[PDB]
RNA sequence: GGUGAAAUUCUUGGAUUUAUUGAAGACUAACUACUGCGAAAGCAUUUGCCAAGGACGUUUUCAUUAAUCAAGAACGAAAGUUAGGGGAUCGAAGAUGAUCAGAUACCGUCGUAGUCUUAACCAUAAACUAUGCCGACUAGGGAUCGGGUGGUGUUUUUUUAAUGACCCACUCGGCACCUUACGAGAAAUCAAAGUCUUUGGGUUCUGGGGGGAGUAUGGUCGCAAGGCUGAAACUUAAAGGAAUUG
RNA sequence: UGGAUGGAACGAAAAA
């Protein structure tokens, strides 16, 4: 029987969504169906910050960011310890943690 | 063949496929204020002293 | 007052590249990769390997006369992973601890404007 | 066996019957 | 993989740094600082004449060093070597560009991006391509959480930017323009020209790319390095 | 270089790498969301030209000119065919290295047809919201797109005006969403899948247990792969849907 | 202010 209201995506009124490729397994997947995540991370670490800061010119330089968007197929997303599973009525929950 | 004396300051938890290895945050006797995280084989508490064949390696932390 | 070089770490998977060049970039100095300091064929990207190579290249840098370096980190890019490898990050900390000075770190991973085609077929790498 | 491959096998069988019929007429 | 060579030689030592000497790169007048860096090449032998090997080189340097102030932190600058004057090889402008981390931080979702480009020509026969970028701004007292444009404001804004770039480059030779962009007066004009259309916060311009060069004319270059 | 681990491959004739240029073809990233347009398939760089369209506004006109439709007709994803051009990347067939008892499969490196474009064909899909179209009525909440109206509302221009962008109130037309079930259902669920034993607003198409079988035959289109229409003999007591406990 | 993919594994006579 039907398992989800949107049936696994966010397509209502389009028909075609111009798919993209999974970052890991390169499987094709519609853009809206994909499980896009935003990876914003500082360049170095939370550990070597002291080393670089002391061993660098330009005191208090920037420590800039790094931004990648990731797209996983459903199977890769489940296999990579992400949003895995939820119970029957709990699936309806929409908000992030 | 130089070696390094390092002092354990805080134990993290067990690690390894069979639970036979321990993760510790250890702190050098000489040139203090530097702390590194290493794996230990045998039984260990805090405040122990370790000797290292090398100092420049930080083990894969699982947290 | 100071002498600068340019690092250009290639933080790929399965291997790691470290070679410093002149500020112009046409002249290269002491190209050492992690794969020439181990005998595994599996550890070529290991952080220990990259660190050990980074110390070597830092030795050549110091004995030539370069004291500080500008950092350009980059991944495989193109249609491939676009995420930095494991050992390049360790190499950066290595050569920084080796004695040189650091300034103006940037990421130069080649990113396309929706390039041609990712390999693997429509249905993806199946394993 | 899977329905698609059933359909493909039938299509081949039809093609073979078609040509063997055309062999005589 | 040290022992992995099955065959090292398809068919079947000298230290290279004893042959190499340093050189000092000089920037044009339109910069607070002049000392850029240092570079290595071989002996200018009777068959190489290393000045030839230096003739077509490009060096990238951050603007923050050239101006001292750290507000020009990202702001990469490209300089082209043109003439070798006794270990003080000279350079002129070749291109400006943004840093990836900044560029990516410019763009955030739930707002409208506006982009424009142009292929204007200078008085000095230089042919330049300039890019401009903008993003919509949600004002103070905003309640709705996305604040998109209406795709006709974008058309008007892009038209205004396109024409204003030309009107700012036509007549100008090069160096005035360099000293217009160091204090970023160009983007300063944009909101004054567009505030009656839509807010448009954060109107930094973009990289600029050079396309075509006229004849050398040594003297003009020398004028920059007094 | 590749993987879980390796090998086929390329390297002292300098591979991988770094800088400066140049050429070719493909795509239009990040902005990009329970947002938009189109009858559907589908459609994401700028600018110009050509024609088209919905909604809104209207104290303009015709006056019932309308809804659904046998026969008939336009469009119709991808793959595929014929003849030119183009032919970077990926890549059915194929060649090869691994794993395995076997592995012409999954994994790795190459690689024709194809992937792009012009002139024609083909007319199928899980072409899906598995919910035909038109019209009326029936519960609450906020948010959003396009238009219109009111408000000493905020900001900016020239404090100030008209603008523009926001705020508050209202309305028409959209894509939907949150709560509840008077009601419906076998249930999953549904503001329609409701106003159906208290059984009737108008209308088109399709089905009568599962196989045999979308097969055979006969028509009809196509160069071809195939498309449209479409049986029977015989066999069988279960197939099937939704939920409960293991 | 974090972070790992990760090898091989075929089959079980009829009725209750
Ligand atoms: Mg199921
Ligand atoms: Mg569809
Ligand atoms: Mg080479
Ligand atoms: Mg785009
Ligand atoms: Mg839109
Ligand atoms: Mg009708
Ligand atoms: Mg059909
Ligand atoms: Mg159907
Ligand atoms: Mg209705
Ligand atoms: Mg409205
Ligand atoms: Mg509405
Ligand atoms: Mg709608
Ligand atoms: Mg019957
Ligand atoms: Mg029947
Ligand atoms: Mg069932
Ligand atoms: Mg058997
Ligand atoms: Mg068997």
């Amino acid at each position: 029987p039907k398992k989800r209201a949107s049936n696994g995506r966010n397509k209502k009124g389009r028909g075609h969504v111009k798919p993209v490729r999974c970052v890991n397994c390169s499987k094709s997947i519609p853009k809206d169906k994909a499980i896009k995540r935003m990876a914003i991370r500082n360049i170095v670490e939370a550990a070597a910050v002291r080393d670089l800061s002391e061993a660098s010119v330009y005191p208090e330089y920037a420590l800039p960011k790094t931004y990648n968007k990731l797209h996983y197929c459903v199977s890769c997303a489940i296999h990579a310890r992400i949003v895995r599973v939820r119970s029957r009525e709990d699936r309806k929950n929409r908000a992030p943690p | 063949t130089p070696v390094t004396l390092a002092k354990v300051i805080k134990v993290l938890g067990r690690t390894g496929s069979r639970g036979g290895v321990t993760q510790v945050r250890v702190e050098f006797l000489e040139d203090t204020s530097r702390t590194i995280v290493r794996n230990v084989k045998g039984p260990v508490r805090e405040n122990d002293i370790l000797v290292l064949m090398e100092s420049e390696r930080e083990a894969r932390r699982l947290r | 007052s100071q002498v600068f070089g340019v690092a250009r770490i290639y933080a790929s998977f399965n291997d790691t590249f470290v070679h410093v060049t002149d500020l112009s970039g046409k002249e290269t100095i002491a190209r050492v990769t992690g794969g020439m300091k181990v005998k595994a064929d599996r550890d070529e990207s290991s952080p220990y390997a990259a660190m050990l190579a980074a110390q070597d290249v830092a030795a050549k840098c110091k004995e030539v006369g370069i004291t500080a370096v500008h950092v350009k980190i980059r991944a495989t890019g193109g249609t491939r992973t676009k995420t930095p490898g494991p050992g390049g990050q360790a190499a950066l900390r290595a050569l920084a601890r080796s004695g040189l000075r650091i300034g103006r770190i940037e990421d130069v991973t080649p990113v396309p404007s929706d390039s041609t085609r990712k390999k693997g077929g429509r249905r993806g790498r199946r394993l | 066996m899977r329905a698609k491959w059933r359909k493909k096998r039938t299509r081949r069988l039809k093609r073979k019957r078609r040509k063997v019929r055309a062999r005589s007429k | 993989a040290v022992g992995k060579n099955k065959r090292l030689s398809k068919g079947k030592v000298v230290d290279p740094f004893t042959r190499k000497e340093w050189f000092d790169i000089k920037a044009p007048s339109t910069f607070e600082n002049r000392n850029v860096g240092k570079t290595l090449v071989n002996k200018s032998t009777g068959l190489k004449s290393a000045s030839d090997a230096l003739k077509g080189r490009v060096v990238e340097v951050c603007l923050a060093d050239l101006q001292g102030s750290e507000d020009h932190s990202f702001r990469k600058i490209k300089l082209r070597v043109d003439e070798v004057q006794g270990k003080n090889l000279l350079t002129n402008f070749h291109g400006m560009d943004f840093t990836t981390d900044k560029l990516r931080s410019m763009v955030r979702k739930w707002q409208t991006l506006i982009e424009a480009n142009v292929t204007v020509k200078t008085s000095d026969d230089y042919v330049l391509r300039i890019f401009a970028i903008a993003f919509t701004r949600k004002q103070a007292n905003q309640v709705k959480r996305h604040s998109y444009a209406q795709s006709s404001h974008i058309r008007a804004i892009r038209k205004v930017i396109s024409e204003i770039l030309t009107k700012e480059v036509q007549g100008s030779t090069l160096a005035q323009l360099t000293s217009k962009l160091i204090p970023e007066v160009i983007n300063k004009e944009i909101e004054n020209a567009t505030k009656d259309i839509f807010p448009l916060q954060n109107i930094h311009v973009r990289k600029v790319k050079l396309l075509k060069q006229p004849k050398f004319d040594v003297g003009a270059l020398m004028a920059l390095h007094g």
